[PDB]
RNA sequence: UGUCCCAACGUUGGGCCCGGUGAACUGUACAUUCCAGUGCGGAGUCUGGAGACACCCAGGGGGAAGCGAAGACCCUAUGGA
RNA sequence: AGGGAAACGUGAUUCAACCUGGGGCCCAUGAAAAGACGAGCAUAGUGUCCGUACCGAGAACCGACACAGGUGUCCAUGGCGGCGAAAGCCAAGGCCUGUCGGGAGCAACCAACGUUAGGGAAUUCGGCAAGUUAGUCCCGUACCUUCGGAAGAAGGGAUGCC
RNA sequence: GUCGGGUGAGAACCCCGACGGCCUAAUGGAUAAGGGUUCCUCAGCACUGCUGAUCAGCUGAGGGUUAGCCGGUCCUAAGUC
RNA sequence: GUGGAAGUCUGUUAGAGUUGGUGUCCUACAAUACCCUCUCGUGAUCUAUGUGUAGGGGUGAAAGGCCCAUCGAGUCCGGCA
RNA sequence: UAUGCCAGCUGGUGGAUUGCUCGGCUCAGGCGCUGAUGAAGGACGUGCCAAGCUGCGAUAAGCCAUGGGGAGCC
């Protein structure tokens, strides 16, 4: 018996990879009389025919590790493969500081805390790169 | 029918990334010959032959502890894991 | 490729000259297709 | 003057298309259009053509799927002949 | 990269086919030009005297 | 630092034996040769001696001025480009 | 509607596609035409002709071959990894046809390759071959220089896991 | 690759299952050129297949490609007649 | 600090190429192949298809290179015995 | 007496030889233009089953008329 062509309908009517269809080692012959996409159905249903389960790779050893590096572990020196400017893109770090800095300082102008004089004279120091974070812009407006 | 243990460790004397066939080859022979048997009347249970590949091709076990039986008109073996 | 519908005449001309000698031809000659042609060993025109 | 249809492609594909569409299969003339297979067809077998779709063939010829109205009956048309 | 077999790897273009006036496969379809009998080139069918022995 | 002193052991694929498949190169003839000599002065074949029971397997290539290519050098041609 | 054995979700981040802007460059200036919009709606009729299989390659193409060569496009966002479209491992999917097998602890010899004490280029035309170094962070860095560079000069230290 | 089994006059290499592996810009998916029926089915092993063959891109015979809206068809490019 | 220039650097990204091994092969897998190493990789870049230039003529960042395994003058047939 | 040398015998392989000739070669005489009223040539079709050759052209190995011919033919 040669089954070939009843591995070819059959994962197309399981509708998965030809790898997946089982055949039942005991019912070569009436699979070999199948001729038709109905006659592999009827056999489907017989459970004759059937679709082994494709696998998943697991993630349970990747989420560990991806706590410990939430949590600030596993990133030592010797951890780190690419060079600093690759583990952290320098433009876009400076475009997170000045974008928080300059919300910061908008919050405090419209909240009356300062004056649009004092607003600008902060704003252009702020684009000078003036202060290392918001913090540092908060510690140098308490005078 | 006895239960005898079989040591492979000539199949250390095919190349190393074919171990496993060469054991299934002289579990073969073994057998055969303790049983007074043609090797062609050997029939290996596929549970050997997952014993034997169990590591993969290349990392055969030292031994294997088989169960065969002998009997039949024309004289054959059946085998199996234990 | 893309076949024109006179390349396809063509085509479906050479395939039916690639049938065999009937049968009752042997018998009435009393006892070789020369034009047998095979798609990959030769070349047809075009 | 050439003839429209040359006759019945009468195959196993084409006794499904007939049983269960409706539909008759005719080797024709491959200087024929659609229209005319359609004409042509009504003319022969007093019958009504809903729809005609061709094709080209491999053997030189042109191939026509006919399918006839609901108020026609394709098995018993292709069974008097 | 050799001017031989690796160089031949590259053919796959159409040139020559066959011709709609005499039948030979020398058609060439980027020049219109058939090879063989002129067909595109002359109205008249080519022809020359040194396709044979100059005596016959 | 096995490039070397100075080579060793090991690994995989071949090699070796068995089944199957199954070419080519090359072939004037003869041919078990060796030492000398002779010879167109660079001989398995001539001469004198010596040695030599036949056949087969594996090997590394001393010889057959080995095989492959009518020397590309040099000269000659009332040659070519 | 469909599809699913079943459930037949809801929020979020990063965001290819696609959309829309801002900047910079040119002794370089980055097609054309048909067509479309501009210019509403109902109902009906017509919409013919040609292509359509399959391979697209370590057997369907070219290379005399079922040839380790050559041959365009897109899939460039599958998981871990890491800077990564890198390595390595793994899915989906594909395959056991880069298609002859059986046997000898399997010798000599050869192709690839691993490990070699002490000496350390003595080897060789020549360090040829092989090896040494290596990722990232911190410190530190000479002559010379067209002031750009030289520069990763050199040299030194660190590196896992919890 | 291996162990069982299936078919067959015949099975290391045709098919089923299990176990073991290979490929991740490819050994996966869609396609251009080019090829031209190589596609699918049935029946075969004289030919073709780096061994064998019940298999096949091989041999015999049948069958298969369906479009208003996917290409062509329309436009013009270098350029051609 | 911002900015992100460059016939700029690293890079088996794709892609292009080829210094050495004078390795493998050398009746080959191959009438130019295989492996490792190596070079380029935002530009005088690479690449597909279409198109143009024709034989004393093209084309040539120039090697007498290339113009279908053919080039210090292509190929075919004829002159031609 | 293995491996083997020379000659022959029986059988093969091979296709020489002899015989045969539906094909060539050469000479001689006769004859001699075709095409837009679409030639010559080619393509694709055309048969009960039909691949090649020949014929033919959707009237497709053929249709009609007159004369010849004759009991066979496809
Ligand atoms: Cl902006
Ligand atoms: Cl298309
Ligand atoms: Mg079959
Ligand atoms: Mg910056
Ligand atoms: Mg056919
Ligand atoms: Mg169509
Ligand atoms: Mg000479
Ligand atoms: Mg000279
Ligand atoms: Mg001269
Ligand atoms: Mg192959
Ligand atoms: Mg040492
Ligand atoms: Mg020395
Ligand atoms: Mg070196
Ligand atoms: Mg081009
Ligand atoms: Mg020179
Ligand atoms: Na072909
Ligand atoms: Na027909
Ligand atoms: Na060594
Ligand atoms: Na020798
Ligand atoms: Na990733
Ligand atoms: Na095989
Ligand atoms: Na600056
Ligand atoms: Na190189
Ligand atoms: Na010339
Ligand atoms: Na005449
Ligand atoms: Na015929
Ligand atoms: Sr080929
Ligand atoms: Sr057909
Ligand atoms: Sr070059
Ligand atoms: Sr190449
Ligand atoms: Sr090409
Ligand atoms: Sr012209
Ligand atoms: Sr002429
Ligand atoms: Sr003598
Ligand atoms: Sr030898
Ligand atoms: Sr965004
Ligand atoms: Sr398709
Ligand atoms: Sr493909
Ligand atoms: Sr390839
Ligand atoms: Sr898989
Ligand atoms: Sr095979
Ligand atoms: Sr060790
Ligand atoms: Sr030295
Ligand atoms: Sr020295
Ligand atoms: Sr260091
Ligand atoms: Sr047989
Ligand atoms: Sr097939
Ligand atoms: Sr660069
Ligand atoms: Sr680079
Ligand atoms: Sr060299
Ligand atoms: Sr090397
Ligand atoms: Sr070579
Ligand atoms: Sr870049
Ligand atoms: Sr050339
Ligand atoms: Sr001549």
């Amino acid at each position: 018996t040669d089954l070939s062509a009843q591995k070819r309908l059959a994962a197309d009517v399981l509708d998965v990879g030809k790898n997946r269809v089982w055949f039942n080692p005991e019912r070569q012959g009436d699979i070999a009389d199948a001729i038709t996409r109905e006659d592999v159905r009827e056999l489907v249903d017989e459970g004759a025919i059937q679709a082994k389960d494709k696998k998943g790779n697991s993630r349970g050893r990747a989420r560990e590790r991806q706590k410990k590096r939430a949590y600030g572990h596993q990133k030592g020196a010797g951890s780190r493969k690419g060079k600093a400017g690759a583990r952290q893109n320098s433009k876009e770090d400076w475009e997170s500081r000045i974008r928080a800095q300059r919300t910061k300082l908008r919050e405090l102008r419209d909240e009356g805390t300062l004056s649009s004089s004092q607003y600008r004279d902060l704003y252009d120091k702020a684009g000078g790169g003036e202060f290392d974070s918001v913090a540092d812009l908060e510690r140098y407006i308490d005078a | 029918e006895r239960v005898v243990t079989i040591p492979l460790r000539d199949a250390r004397a095919e190349p190393n990334h074919k171990r496993a066939d060469k054991a299934m080859i002289l579990i073969r022979e073994h057998l055969a010959k303790h049983f007074s048997v043609d090797e062609d009347a050997v029939r290996l249970d596929p549970s050997i032959n997952e014993a034997a590949w169990a590591r993969g091709r290349a990392n055969t076990p030292s031994k294997i502890r088989v169960r065969a039986a002998r009997f039949e008109e024309e004289g054959e073996a059946i085998v199996e894991a234990e | 490729g893309k076949k024109s519908k006179a390349t396809k005449k063509r085509l479906a001309k050479l395939d039916n000259q690639n049938s065999r000698v009937p049968a009752w031809v042997m018998l009435k000659t009393d006892r070789r297709n020369h034009k047998r042609r095979h798609w990959r060993r030769n070349d047809t025109d075009e | 003057s050439w003839d429209v249809i040359k006759h019945p492609h009468v195959t196993e594909k084409a006794m499904n298309d007939m049983d269960f569409q409706n539909k008759l299969q005719f080797a024709v003339d491959d200087r024929a259009s659609k229209g005319e297979v359609a004409d042509a067809v009504e003319e022969q077998y007093d019958v009504t053509v809903e729809q005609v779709n061709t094709q080209n063939t491999m053997d030189g010829e042109k191939k026509a799927v006919v399918r006839l109205s609901e108020d026609d009956d394709a098995q018993e048309v292709a069974s008097r002949i | 990269t050799g001017a031989g077999t690796p160089s031949q790897g590259k053919k796959n273009t159409t040139t020559h086919t066959k011709c709609r006036r005499c039948g030979e496969k020398s058609y060439h379809t980027k020049k219109k030009v058939c090879s063989s009998c002129g067909f595109g080139k002359s109205a008249k069918r080519r022809d020359y005297e040194w396709q044979s022995k100059a005596g016959e």
